[PDB]
RNA sequence: ACCCCCGUGCCCAUAGCACUGUGGAACCACCCCACCCCAUGCCGAACUGGGUCGUGAAACACAGCAGCGCCAAUGAUACUCGGACCGCAGGGUCCCGGAAAAGUCGGUCAGCGCGGGGGU
RNA sequence: GUUUGACUGGGGCGGUCGCCUCCCAAAAUGUAACGGAGGCGCCCAAAGGUCACCUCAAGACGGUUGGAAAUCGUCUGUAGAGCGCAAAGGUAGAAGGUGGCUUGACUGCGAGACUGACACGUCGAGCAGGGAGGAAACUCGGGCUUAGUGAACCGGUGGUACCG
């Protein structure tokens, strides 16, 4: 239940892969992701739906996830990464994942 | 009655503040005991074993919390 | 009984309880015991402090 | 690893051929079925043919 | 098919009433679940299905047989197969078969002064009284196997047994008298 | 006394008295100054003796209870096992543990009661009256 | 910079629960409908998907509060490495450092970051 | 012509020989008794691989041939459950409950360590040939681990093609 996140996160072992983690995080019908420095306490390079209304139709998280991308590729830094969430794949999330990836 | 069976030597092998090679064994205990930390791995049997030449370091608060970790020296 | 409050000038030394009342199997409470100046009970008020204990009995051989 | 005229069995593998073999233990508690897996023998790989016997 | 009934009148009534600082804070009924225990019925294999047809055919949702988990019980439990079957009931699929009910079913049971007013559930939760089977409109006795009942329970948002009693008003709400 | 069921066997050792109090129960009681077993019988005797001084009132209270069980040769020698399961039943008491209390009955009338159960004792014992007071 | 919200760590109950008070177009949440993506071995309750109004009720968030939990001294004791002994025995003592558990006095309703949204 | 075991508070009668778990075991490992208890000589083609989701025992209230016990509902619910078997450890971010697809319950090796008088035995990163589940990081060379076993000899079967 509550359990749903926890069981992903730390599904990845964190500093054990040498990557980083990417924490796309949906609320209302606006999504957040943020990447995280692992190891360090610290976090890298946001996005967001906030400051949008780029689309009408989320699936908006097409922008946010190339916005990261973009944001994110300024700071070099793309592997994989990739956190997720209490939620599934496909639909709204994988719009997100192939603006960032492939789109990053 | 008299059919107690083995002696099965459980331990902890390295103890905390060694200086483990790559494959040296840190503890062989039954279940969880001691959960494996950075640079350490599990086997079948469990029994923690190193996964990268370093110096060994216990770590634990309470519970399930042990940890047993490596880092590196140069 | 370990009560408490207010003054510790005045602590009261000893517990003063009437068992003429009472007979044969009579169970008097916690909340039945007199405690003047407002001293509130530590212990549950249905709490038995005095018992009084029925006559030796048998039947059967 | 002993043997009777009981339950389960030890069944050898195909001809992966390569005249080649595999033997895991096996049971007829579930069923009868038969039975087919994937290994690889000396030619190519994965060449998955049929429990023998 | 209802759900018009629950809106307007319904809602005000308690809240220009008693009072509530929202439309929201006012009591509902998220679902009814319906569960017909089978264990009477030892058929199993044979006739199990066919309490199943009874309760998909009433409220058009098709039944999760129940199992066992096969406990100990002393007598009969052993493994295994179904020992029961479950259909839950909510949003508007509760709301027809729910007026379904009231309007009909529930005047077929013989001298009906209604189920028992004393306190069913202190969460504020309902249950229902059903006895016999043979008492809801689908059901007759042309077609059956033997002489059963159901179970059926109202899970209502009812903060209070004070509020839940109150909530279940208006829907068919009768009482001892 | 003998109880029921349990883990059945026991070796031995020896420290302090460590649950035993002062005072409990009662105006009066009995406390133990030597290290030793007590059996089933004994303490039960022990009951019968005191109560038999009394107006057989249930004023009695016994701290002390048999766990402990001990064990005996079948007819004799080292052929064979441990055994003896049911040969008696004990209850160790370490020293300054209270033993037995009683209730209601006056000072001579208590004396006297604990001296007849003085002896069937395997130790040395005195009475008692309370000073420290503690409940928790 | 400050107030605060959303995320995400470290710590890994002195940060936890219940009683409870504030919070609402900015953020969260419910709510709204969904033939199809997707999905409940029955139910879109859960995932999932389309979006307001409403609502601040529930869930969440912060402030309160020391009734419960959790942490918990100093004193003394138990036991004990070493030294030296009494008892026929069960057992016990002296010196020397080490030194608990419980209990009481109390202490609390946390701390410390990274990023972004919104007021001043 | 030979065989007819040992252990053994004398020998015999009785029981016992290997393997796993707890106590004994004196807070490292090790440690005996015809000491104190109990189990193994299997099972699992899915109880494996991976990929997703799921959360238990028990009580109270209310509910229908169904009452101690059922099936349903709400509330409580650091586990008082479960884990194929015996106990100990272990487990709630699961190893436990359910499905999707599967054949790694693989061939060639094996850094460096646990343990043993030897012979055995146990763990294992990583390399290659090939795969499997996933979108992906990744995981996989049987199972929560610890019992489910037999040196060598002599031989049966399928290869292979060195001796001849
Ligand atoms: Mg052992
Ligand atoms: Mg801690
Ligand atoms: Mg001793
Ligand atoms: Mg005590
Ligand atoms: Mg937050
Ligand atoms: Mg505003
Ligand atoms: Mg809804
Ligand atoms: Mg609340
Ligand atoms: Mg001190
Ligand atoms: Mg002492
Ligand atoms: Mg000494
Ligand atoms: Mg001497
Ligand atoms: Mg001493
Ligand atoms: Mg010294
Ligand atoms: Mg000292
Ligand atoms: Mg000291
Ligand atoms: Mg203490
Ligand atoms: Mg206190
Ligand atoms: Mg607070
Ligand atoms: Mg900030
Ligand atoms: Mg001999
Ligand atoms: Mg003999
Ligand atoms: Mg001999
Ligand atoms: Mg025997
Ligand atoms: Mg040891
Ligand atoms: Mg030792
Ligand atoms: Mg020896
Ligand atoms: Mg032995
Ligand atoms: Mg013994
Ligand atoms: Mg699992
Ligand atoms: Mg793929
Ligand atoms: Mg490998
Ligand atoms: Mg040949």
């Amino acid at each position: 239940r509550r359990k749903l996140r926890t069981r992903r996160k730390v599904r990845t072992t964190t500093a054990a892969s040498g990557r980083l983690r990417l924490s796309v995080y949906r609320s209302s019908k606006h999504i957040y992701a943020q990447i995280i420095d692992d190891s360090r306490g610290q976090t890298l390079a946001a996005a967001s739906s906030a400051a949008l209304k780029s689309g009408n139709k989320t699936d908006t998280a097409a922008a946010v996830g190339k916005a990261l991308a973009a944001a994110a590729a300024e700071k070099g830094i793309k592997q994989v990464v990739f956190d997720r969430g209490s939620y599934k794949y496909h639909g709204r999330v994988k719009a997100l994942a192939d603006a960032a990836r492939e789109g990053g | 009655n008299g059919r107690d069976s083995n002696p099965k030597y459980l331990g902890v092998k390295k103890f905390g503040g060694e200086v483990v090679k790559a494959g040296n064994i840190l503890v062989r205990q039954r279940g969880t005991k001691f959960k494996a930390g950075q640079g350490v791995g599990m086997g079948r049997d469990h029994t923690l074993f190193a996964l990268s030449d370093g110096k060994v370091v216990f770590i634990n608060k309470g519970k399930g919390a042990r940890f047993i970790s490596i880092e590196a020296a140069q | 009984l370990q009560i408490v409050a207010p003054g510790p000038r005045r602590i009261p030394q000893e517990l003063v309880v009437d068992v003429t009342k009472m007979n044969i199997g009579d169970h008097i409470t916690a909340g039945d015991i007199k405690l003047p100046e407002g001293c509130t009970l530590a212990a549950d008020p249905e709490l038995t402090v005095v018992s009084v204990l029925p006559p030796r009995l048998t039947a059967e051989e | 690893a002993k043997d009777g005229p009981r339950i389960i069995v030890k069944m050898e593998s195909s001809a992966g051929t390569g005249f080649y073999y595999t033997t895991t233990k096996n049971r007829r508690n579930t069923q009868a079925k038969l039975e087919l897996k994937k290994y690889d023998p000396v030619a190519k790989k994965h060449v998955v043919f049929r429990e023998k016997k | 098919q209802l759900k018009t009934k629950y809106n307007d009148q319904v809602r005000p009534a308690l809240m220009q009433q008693f009072g509530y600082s929202s439309v929201m804070a006012v009591p509902r009924i998220e679902k009814i679940v319906v569960n017909e225990g089978l264990g009477s019925s030892k058929e199993d294999s044979k006739a199990i299905d066919k309490a199943a047809k009874e309760l998909a055919l009433i409220t058009l949702q098709k039944p999760i047989i129940t199992k066992a988990k096969k406990s100990i019980s002393n007598f009969k439990l052993r493994q295994g197969m179904p020992v029961g079957i479950k259909v839950t009931l909510r949003g508007e699929r509760m709301y027809v078969f729910l007026e379904k009910l009231i309007n009909i079913g529930l005047p077929r049971i013989r001298d009906f002064r209604g189920i028992n007013p004393n306190a069913f559930d202190g969460r504020g939760n309902y249950n229902l009284g059903i006895k016999e089977q043979l008492i809801f409109p689908e059901i007759t006795y042309d077609m059956v196997d033997k002489t059963r009942g159901m179970d059926i329970t109202i899970v209502t948002t009812a903060k209070t047994d004070e509020e839940a009693r109150a909530l279940l008003q208006s829907m068919g709400l009768p009482f001892r008298k | 006394k003998r109880t029921k069921f349990r883990k059945q066997f026991r070796g031995r050792m020896t420290g302090d008295a460590k649950g035993g109090d002062y005072v409990a129960f009662g105006d009066y009681g009995l406390i133990a100054m030597e290290p030793a077993w007590i059996k089933s019988n004994q303490i039960e005797a022990c009951r019968i003796v005191m109560s038999r001084h009394f107006r057989r009132g249930g004023k009695i209270y016994i701290r002390i209870f048999p766990d402990k069980p001990v064990t005996k040769k079948p007819a004799e020698t080292r052929m064979g096992k441990g055994k003896g399961a049911v040969e008696y039943w004990v209850s160790v008491v370490k020293p300054g543990r209270v033993m037995f209390e009683v209730a209601g009955v006056t000072e001579e009338q208590a004396k006297e009661a604990f001296r007849l159960a003085g002896h069937k004792l395997p130790i040395q014992t005195k009475m008692v009256k309370r000073e420290v007071y503690d409940e928790a």
